[PDB]
DNA sequence: CAGTCCCTGTTCGGGCGCCT
DNA sequence: TGGAAGGCGCCCGAACAGGGACTG
């Protein structure tokens, strides 16, 4: 017995229709069970093939969780709320929460079950639950409150939670909240007992507003950029110049000091490229001056709320991969590499995966936002085994693409 | 009145958008007997209605005889009801497969007698249903009627009956745990553990729940009786098969008929290993005429005969252990086709397949052996909902050096080397360093977009030079060109620097095919090789070599 | 620079198979 | 006769999309 918020999808734009994908039947029991239990609860009821829309439903287990968790991917229909979300009922962001010390992420998505969604809306929660082997035709159902991973969630969720806070805001003046979708993110200065401590407290705070939390510690303080470097030869190839000119050429896209002619001489005839050519005066010093143009920082990049972010990721091999998270080309808000992440010399498609997650959850802290990612793996390989290794609750926009490494910019 | 048996489902149209007003077919009176027949039959019953003029709309209307029967099938051509009717999400989300039926001690299948018929309309919605009855003359106007229930040919009919359909025998499983029903259409398959005896009292009890929502169950059912026919399968106590393929004899064939040819061979792909509808498949493309006729090449006459020879003896598959995992191998059948045979114990398949598909203009058979891979994962996660275990014809140090190597994110899960020739191996591979000793080709190719006309040419730190014209080219062919005549003019171990990324970027992926032939001519080099680096400089930089043969190929 | 062309990749719609 | 539907699969080609280089 609340007041349902209405809702509405952009002008001029329609519901998600989007296919489900075949499941494990692991997960396909999981949710089999999830849906009942959610069922009976009256949070969703199912419906019939008279409702035209459809989003996709799977399962997952958050890191080191054990306990599986009902994930549907909203993309669709957040990119069909995007007015609500954006423009109206949205939330402001904290620019200090990338500078804390400490960062603790909780799943409040639970809270979201409590209220009630506009009855007008529902229709568009459409989800449908498969059969191994088609045994039985879909199950469908539909939401009958606030979706966990909906843009519109945890707006509309927004006074309830803010009343929430609001104690723990007063009581500890100086500790940064945020809010993005299913998730809490709480950030301080203080050493880590006293952290953890104060987030056991918020969790108690959020207890007697009826509600769980199934912590993610980050530190957005030890979080680095990578940036281009050149190497250190004591004798150069003709081979070792002319990779070093591409690369410097390359990189004058994006700092434009950067010189190759004093380089470029050193290659004028047509030599074998295994043979050693010494520097000359004035390249020794183009070279240094180029080190220390790539010292800098990018002249006027800054980050635009309008725009969008995009990532890129490149496989670098033995472990290492590097991305760059960007808005227009070549001006870089980050750069950055992971290396040894799970799957390391095992399993690429885990690794991208661990990467894909990692990156959104920077932008998140530091932007509030998800960037578009430009994923380097084709299609069929990613979305036959993503799901596999996905343990976050929401799902950034992706794109795929095919771009062989005719220079190493990012990685020596 | 009328009377109510089972929860209807709200329908609309298109909003802002109105009914079906069509002429009917000039019905030949041969059917209109068969039809007029049942036609009357039908509103005893309540699924059709006599109705007033005051109902705007019209459709045309036909049937066609039930296959391997007697009687007849009545069926509504909606069409531009159809295009107008409100959109659906169909529930009905793929076939089941025989090879992922467990193993049961007794098994049912029975179908319901006229099911579309058994299930209500909408109210409000049924209106929309008017078509009109034919006459042995053109005098007598014949009733028009308003379908009560669901019409065979609607759009919206089998998402509604298989909706309905699962919410009634919802119940009743819930009841019975321990009871399989594969649920497909109207079709039921009951399995159980019990008894024959305890399992037709269930069966029984079954038909009841199913009558008090008005579904009957003719002995149309099969009982005690494997095979059981189902899905285009027969169904034995440890066993199953494709009913049997008829394959066209024709002396000449059309379009149609190597159509027809092949789909049925790819039905018979699930089962019959080894068949390959490649050859075949070429002949079909770039025509216009369906009804055209082609001649069959020594190439798909020698594909068709195997293939025949492969029908030709009977083979089955089993069912599935859920103790026991699941195997899949794959063996190299040669031009991009692949066969694979997922089975449990050895040599007892479940079922078998094919991957044919060439996907990019250049290709190697790594990664069209990770395409087959996905292909089958893909497959068994809907038949079993889970991965299999791999058996694959490449060695653990090439698939090793590929995925390392290749800047893409690349995986097979669990599997291991299956030593069946023929292997799949990498056919050459680039130096990851400039090679000492080595003669180094700095290589161009330019091209004018007016004439089409061009050069490929090069030169060399030992002072070797060439320069080719070339007729009706493109930018991107010259600088493979330069590179083709890189390789043929050089030792078993060179350098090449080029300029193009579009050349250096195909090459780099080591492709072992292509569509292109002078990226095959370039490939074949390749492998002759013992030695080749590939390196990039960027164009009008004065670069070494790369500024002087610029020179030499644009003049 | 915008405006082409080349090229290569995806998506879609149409034919056959098969079930109901 | 010639004609309906929904679902899954294949194979094809024709359409659209979008990156990179060269040119007005
Ligand atoms: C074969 C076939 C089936 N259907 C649907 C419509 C039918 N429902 N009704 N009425 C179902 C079931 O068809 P079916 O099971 O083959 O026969 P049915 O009409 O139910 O009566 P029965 O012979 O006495 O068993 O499939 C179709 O729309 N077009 C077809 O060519
Ligand atoms: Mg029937």
């Amino acid at each position: 017995p609340i007041e349902t918020v209405p809702v509405k999808l952009k002008p001029g734009m329609d519901g998600p229709k989007v296919k489900q994908w075949p499941l494990t039947e692991e997960k396909i029991k999981a949710l089999v069970e999830i849906c009942t239990e959610m069922e009976k609860e009256g949070k969703i009821s199912k419906i019939g093939p008279e409702n035209p829309y459809n989003t996709p439903v799977f399962a997952i287990k958050k890191k080191d969780s054990t306990k599986w968790r009902k994930l549907v991917d909203f993309r669709e229909l957040n990119k069909r709320t995007q007015d609500f979300w954006e423009v109206q009922l949205g939330i402001p962001h904290p620019a200090g929460l990338k500078k804390k010390k400490s960062v603790t992420v909780l799943d409040v998505g639970d809270a979201y079950f409590s209220v009630p969604l506009d009855e007008d809306f529902r229709k568009y929660t459409a989800f449908t639950i498969p059969s191994i082997n088609n045994e039985t035709p879909g199950i469908r159902y539909q939401y009958n409150v606030l979706p966990q991973g909906w843009k519109g969630s945890p707006a509309i969720f927004q006074s309830s939670m803010t009343k929430i806070l609001e104690p723990f805001k007063k009581q500890n003046p100086d500790i940064v909240i945020y809010q993005y979708m299913d998730d809490l993110y709480v950030g301080s200065d203080l050493e880590i007992g006293q952290h953890r401590t104060k987030i056991e407290e918020l969790r108690q705070h959020l207890l007697r507003w009826g509600l769980t939390t199934p912590g993610y510690e980050l530190h957005p303080d030890k979080w680095t950029v990578q940036p281009i470097v050149l190497p250190e030869k004591d004798s150069w190839t003709v081979n070792d110049i002319q990779k070093l000119v591409g690369k410097l050429n390359w990189a004058s896209q994006i700092y434009p000091g950067i010189k190759v002619r004093q380089l470029s001489k050193l290659l004028r005839g047509t030599k074998a490229l295994t043979e050693v050519i010494p520097l000359t005066e004035e390249a020794e010093l183009e070279l240094a001056e180029n080190r220390e143009i790539l010292k800098e920082p990018v002249h006027g990049v800054y980050y635009d709320p309008s725009k969008d972010l995009i990532a890129e990721i490149q496989k670098q091999g033995q472990g290492q991969w590097t991305y760059q998270i960007y808005q227009e080309p070549f001006k870089n808000l980050k750069t950055g590499k992971y290396a040894r992440m799970r799957g390391a010399h095992t399993n690429d498609v885990k690794q991208l995966t661990e990467a894909v997650q990692k990156i959104t959850t920077e932008s998140i802290v530091i932007w509030g936002k998800t960037p578009k990612f430009k994923l380097p793996i084709q299609k069929e390989t990613w979305e036959t085994w993503w799901t596999e290794y996905w343990q976050a609750t929401w799902i950034p926009e992706w794109e795929f693409v095919n771009t062989p490494p005719l220079v190493k910019l990012w990685y020596q | 009145v009328p009377i109510s048996p089972i929860e209807t489902v709200p329908v609309k149209l298109k909003p802002g958008m109105d009914g079906p007003k069509v002429k009917q077919w000039p019905l030949t009176e041969e059917k209109i007997k068969a039809l007029v027949e049942i036609c009357t039959e039908m509103e005893k019953e309540g699924k059709i209605s006599k109705i007033g003029p005051e109902n705007p709309y019209n459709t045309p209307v036909f049937a066609i005889k039930k296959k391997d029967s007697t009687k007849w099938r009545k069926l509504v051509d909606f069409r531009e009801l159809n295009k107008r009717t409100q959109d659906f999400w169909e529930v009905q989300l793929g076939i089941p497969h025989p090879a992922g039926l467990k193993k049961k001690k007794s098994v049912t299948v029975l179908d319901v007698g006229d099911a579309y018929f058994s299930v209500p309309l909408d109210e409000d919605f049924r209106k929309y249903t008017a078509f009109t009855i034919p006459s042995i003359n053109n005098e007598t106007p014949g009733i028009r009627y308003q379908y009560n229930v669901l019409p065979q040919g609607w759009k919206g009919s089998p998402a509604i009956f298989q909706s309905s359909m699962t919410k009634i025998l919802e119940p009743f499983k819930k009841q019975n745990p321990d009871i399989v029903i594969y649920q497909y259409m109207d079709d039921l398959y009951v399995g159980s553990d019990l008894e024959i005896g305890q399992h037709r009292t269930k069966i029984e009890e079954l038909r009841q729940h199913l009558l008090r929502w008005g579904l009957t169950t003719p002995d149309k059912k099969h009982q005690k009786e494997p095979p059981f026919l189902w899905m285009g399968y027969e169904l034995h106590p440890d066993k199953w098969t494709v009913q049997p393929i008829v394959l066209p004899e024709k002396d000449s064939w059309t379009v149609n008929d190597i159509c027809k040819l092949v789909g049925k061979l790819n039905w018979a792909s699930q089962i019959y290993p080894g068949i390959k509808v490649r050859q075949l498949s070429k002949l079909l493309r770039g025509t216009k005429a369906l009804t055209e006729v082609i001649p069959l090449t020594e190439e798909a006459e020698l594909e068709l005969a195997e293939n025949r020879e492969i029908l030709k003896e009977p083979v089955h598959g089993v069912y599935y252990d859920p103790s026991k995992d699941l195997i899949a191998e794959i063996q190299k059948q040669g031009q991009g086709q692949w066969t694979y045979q997922i089975y449990q114990e050895p040599f007892k398949n479940l079922k078998t397949g094919k991957y044919a598909r060439m996907r990019g203009a250049h290709t190697n058979d790594v990664k069209q052996l990770t395409e087959a891979v996905q292909k089958i994962t893909t497959e068994s996660i809907v038949i079993w909902g889970k991965t299999p275990k791999f058996k694959l014809p490449i060695q653990k140090e090439t698939w090793e050096t590929w995925w390392t190597e290749y800047w893409q994110a690349t995986w097979i899960p669990e599997w291991e080397f299956v030593n069946t020739p023929p292997l799949v191996k990498l056919w050459y591979q680039l130096e990851k360093e400039p090679i000492v000793g080595a003669e180094t080709f700095y290589v161009d190719g330019a091209a004018n977009r007016e004439t089409k006309l061009g050069k490929a040419g090069y030169v060399t730190n030992k002072g070797r030079q060439k320069v080719v014209p070339l007729t009706n080219t493109t930018n991107q062919k010259t600088e493979l060109q330069a590179i083709y005549l890189a390789l043929q003019d050089s030792g078993l171990e060179v350098n090449i620097v080029t300029n193009s990324q579009y050349a250096l970027g195909i090459i780099q992926a080591q492709p072992d095919k292509s569509e292109s032939e002078l990226v095959n001519q370039i490939i074949e080099q390749l492998i002759k090789k013992e030695k080749v680096y590939l390196a990039w400089v960027p164009a009008h930089k004065g670069i070494g070599g790369n500024e002087q043969v610029d020179k030499l190929v644009s003049a």
